[PDB]
């Protein structure tokens, strides 16, 4: 397949589910092309892949796509791929791929489960922006049979807590919408933060959208724990000091009008993967160890 | 300056046991270049990759170094070779050492030799090759070994030069060149 | 002082071969060599002193003969001890003399009693030799090409002090082409920057120079700061020159991220919670000021209350410093020793 058939697989697979990341998508479309190559020789394919993962990369700018295809890469090939026969080894590495497709789809609900026991009753909680892991959260936490009130940000510029709030609204949880602007007048009133992740970083820190980073100050001002909830396949090497070492490809999408931003490890409490639960100096090595 | 083929052949078979330099580390195999072969690049897949052991590393202490390769897939249209490391033996790998150091002794003498004619490109030199060491194993009918015996019996006998179709210019040269290094 | 009395005070003007035989004696003479170089402190380095005595022990290694029953491998171990002895008399020793000498001592008791002397000599000397090429001359390589990543243009870069491998680092990363400028502190016991000052001034960088006591004067421009270290501690604390705490605080103060570069051969096995204590003191004369006529702290010893501090070594916590680069990479000072040791 082509690079026309390639972006026109990962839109299409995009569009059907919206109840879907990019990651999963990039990494079907990359299985796709594992099943859709011809040729006789193991460098070829690896060069192909090579390309493929760039030129998915160059149409959608998100960190979670590069690490999840460097993943992908690195597993298939673990094993003993020596034999004598190129469709063995094939279909080792497709059987391989399956399986850690498998996987991967497998790691909301143990996040859920490890997180919901963190939340007391009749507690005042902070979120900023949308995101489906802390959705799945609050329903594990609902269906336990538990009451609490939820504060939401409108997230300039395109106002995803309200969507938010909106989804919100058939779990029957009270839910307030405040402005963009009054987080530190908001926050006596609140208890605990708990924020989604786009990215983890080498050191510790996390990678969000704009607008965290004011949030967890004034959090640490006040002496309020700050949660965070992450995926596996989100861990990418880098190790940012400070905001403007962030790389370009990142900050700007597709007057200045950042996406993105970067919060340290000294300024986060405990981190909820699906490896467990971890004190942010856990993921030094727990990274290392990750990528064999 | 220059640069040629060891032997006539421009890409191995099957089961052939080469020398390789590694050039650099990749995240699944090792990127080299072939030396018989003129330099012609190569991945070699890490069993198991030597995956814990390779994180106490340095990570470039194996760049450049030696060592023999068995070749186990051959692409000819692309240009792709796939090489083995734990498919040796070390008698094989004497072998190995042994061809590799003749066929290097050959290619410097001739090389020397055809310095002095000052071949402007390497096109003499293959020119040369084929008219000089490459008629001469496909007469001994052996790869190597035959043109470094020839040469070094020729360092007593010389009149086995004139048989070829050796001008006087090159003959001269090549003697000389001959009884300097084999002696 | 007896808040440090406990540690010991030597001078560096007490001749000890005054009473040695002259033609050798029982201490090789390449060991009253180095141990008179020590003394006169004329090769000084955390890294040179390892090559210097390596070099001197595999010299001591070729002049060897076996007794006539006993096994040079209980024979060796227990020839060396006077010889380091010496030694540490001449000066105290460093980590990095010390990891060199349990190394040493494994392979010494390692060897076999099968094999004949001309064979464990060469096995040594090749082990010697092969110690010594990968983990000091790789490993700097390797650091450099690690930290080449985080210089870019328009930065402004501090050092302090002196060593080799900041220098290597900095010449390396000019050369590839990239521009900047650096600025240079410097303390008065020694005055060690100076050898920087000249270094970077001759391969061709912009450079400042200044005296410690200002830094809190040019931190407003700085954007970057690269420091060396002498050890690693178990809890994760870094053991170096004085001053480079005080250096480490201020920074700080105004918001400036601090790297540490080291070799993982010098990982230490020591816990300290204080800069203070297990330390070195040095020669009390040196802190003598010559300024015109005026000349203070001359005869010093005539007043009976008058004392004088020297010290050497500053330890810092791991709650001031930002990135640690090695052979390995790059992590965070707090996970040093879940990676450093954990393969033991």
């Amino acid at each position: 397949m082509d690079d026309k058939e390639l972006i026109e697989y990962f839109k299409s697979q995009m569009k059907e589910d919206p109840d879907m990341a990019s990651a999963v998508a990039a990494i079907r479309t990359l299985l796709e092309f594992l099943k859709r190559d011809k040729g006789e020789t193991i460098q070829g394919l690896r060069a192909n892949l090579t390309s493929a993962i760039e030129t998915l990369c160059g149409v959608d700018s998100s960190v979670a796509v590069s690490s999840g295809g460097e993943l992908f890469l690195r597993f298939i090939s673990l094993a003993s791929l020596e034999y004598s026969d190129y469709s063995k080894c094939k279909k080792i590495m497709i059987e391989r791929g399956e399986l850690f497709l498998r996987r991967i789809s497998l790691s909301r609900n143990k996040i859920a489960d490890l997180c919901h026991t963190f939340i007391k009753d009749g507690a005042t909680i902070l979120t900023h922006a949308y995101s489906r892991v802390v959705l799945r959260v609050l329903e594990a936490a609902v269906a336990a049979k538990k009451r609490f009130s939820v504060y939401v940000t409108e997230s300039q510029p395109d106002l995803s807590g309200k969507k938010m709030a909106k989804a919100l609204c058939h779990l029957n949880v009270p839910v307030t919408v405040v402005l963009d602007a009054a987080v530190g007048y908001i926050m006596e009133k609140a208890d605990l933060v708990i924020v989604g992740a786009e990215g983890v970083v080498e050191n510790g820190g996390i990678i969000n959208k704009i607008g965290t980073n004011q949030m967890a100050v004034c959090a640490k001002a006040q002496n309020k724990p700050f949660y965070v909830v992450a995926e596996s396949f989100k861990f990418v090497r880098l190790f940012p000091l400070n905001q403007q070492d962030v790389p370009d490809k990142f900050k700007y999408k597709a007057e200045e009008h950042p996406w993105v931003d970067y919060t340290a490890p000294s300024l986060i409490t405990l981190l909820f993967t699906d490896l467990g639960v971890l004190t942010p100096s856990a993921v030094s090595d727990e990274l290392i160890k990750l990528y064999l | 300056g220059l640069s040629c083929r060891f032997y006539q052949h421009k890409f191995p078979e099957v089961e052939d046991v080469v020398m390789v330099n590694v050039r650099s580390i990749a995240e699944m195999g090792a990127y080299v270049s072939l030396l018989e072969y003129n330099n012609i690049e190569g991945m070699i897949l890490l069993s198991e990759l030597s995956r814990r052991r390779i994180r106490s590393i340095n990570k470039l202490i194996r760049i450049g170094r030696n060592e023999c390769v068995v070749v186990i897939r051959v692409d000819k249209e692309k240009g792709y070779i796939d090489l083995s490391k734990r498919r040796v033996s070390p008698e094989e790998a004497i072998k190995c050492e042994d061809k590799f150091t003749k066929s290097k002794t050959v290619y410097s003498i001739l090389r020397h030799v055809a310095e002095v004619l000052e071949y402007t490109k390497d096109e003499q030199l293959e020119s040369l090759f084929q008219r000089t060491a490459w008629v001469f194993d496909d007469k001994y009918k052996r790869p190597g070994y035959g043109a470094y015996d020839a040469f070094k019996h020729a360092v007593s006998d010389p009149s086995i030069l004139d048989s070829l179709d050796l001008n006087e210019d090159e003959r001269e040269v090549l003697i000389n060149n001959i009884n300097r290094r084999l002696t | 002082v007896s808040l440090f009395s406990h540690l010991p005070q030597y001078s560096r003007q007490n001749s000890l071969t005054q009473f040695m035989s002259i033609p050798s004696s029982v201490i090789h003479p390449a060991m009253v060599r180095l141990g008179l170089q020590y003394s006169q402190g004329l090769v000084s380095g955390s890294n040179a002193r390892c090559i210097a005595l390596l070099r001197a022990l595999q010299q001591v290694i070729q002049d060897y003969t076996t007794p006539p029953n006993e096994e040079l491998s209980r024979d060796l171990v227990n020839k060396l001890k006077p010889y380091m002895s010496f030694l540490t008399q001449c000066r105290p020793l460093s980590a990095s003399m010390h990891n060199a000498i349990k190394f040493l001592n494994k392979e010494i008791t390692s060897v076999g009693s099968s094999k004949r002397e001309e064979e464990a000599k060469s096995e040594l000397r090749a082990a010697i030799d092969r110690y010594v090429q990968e983990k000091i001359v790789l490993a700097a390589q390797a650091i450099s090409r690690f930290a080449y990543q985080k210089i870019s243009n328009g930065d402004v870069i501090l050092v302090y002090g002196c060593s080799s491998l900041v220098s290597r680092i900095l010449q390396e990363a000019w050369t590839e082409g990239r521009r900047f400028r650096v600025v240079v502190v410097d303390s008065r016991p020694w005055l060690e920057g100076r050898h920087t000052l000249r270094s970077l001034v001759h391969a061709g960088v912009p450079a400042s120079y200044l005296l410690i006591p200002a830094a809190s004067y040019v931190l407003p421009e700085v954007s970057k700061v690269l420091l060396g270290a002498h050890a690693l501690l178990a809890n994760g604390s870094v053991m170096s020159r004085v001053g480079t705490a005080q250096l480490a605080l201020v920074a700080r103060a105004h918001n400036v991220p601090v790297l540490v570069c080291c070799e993982t051969y010098k990982f230490c096995e020591r816990v300290q919670t204080d800069a203070f204590v297990s330390n070195e003191l040095d020669d009390p004369d040196d802190l003598q000021c010559k300024r015109g006529e005026h000349v203070a702290l001359a005869n010093w010893q005539n007043h009976a209350s008058l004392r004088l501090l020297n010290l050497v070594y500053d330890v810092t916590p791991p709650e001031l410093v930002d990135l640690v680069i090695t052979e390995l990479g790059m992590i965070p000072c707090s996970s040093v020793p879940v990676v450093l040791r954990v393969k033991s």
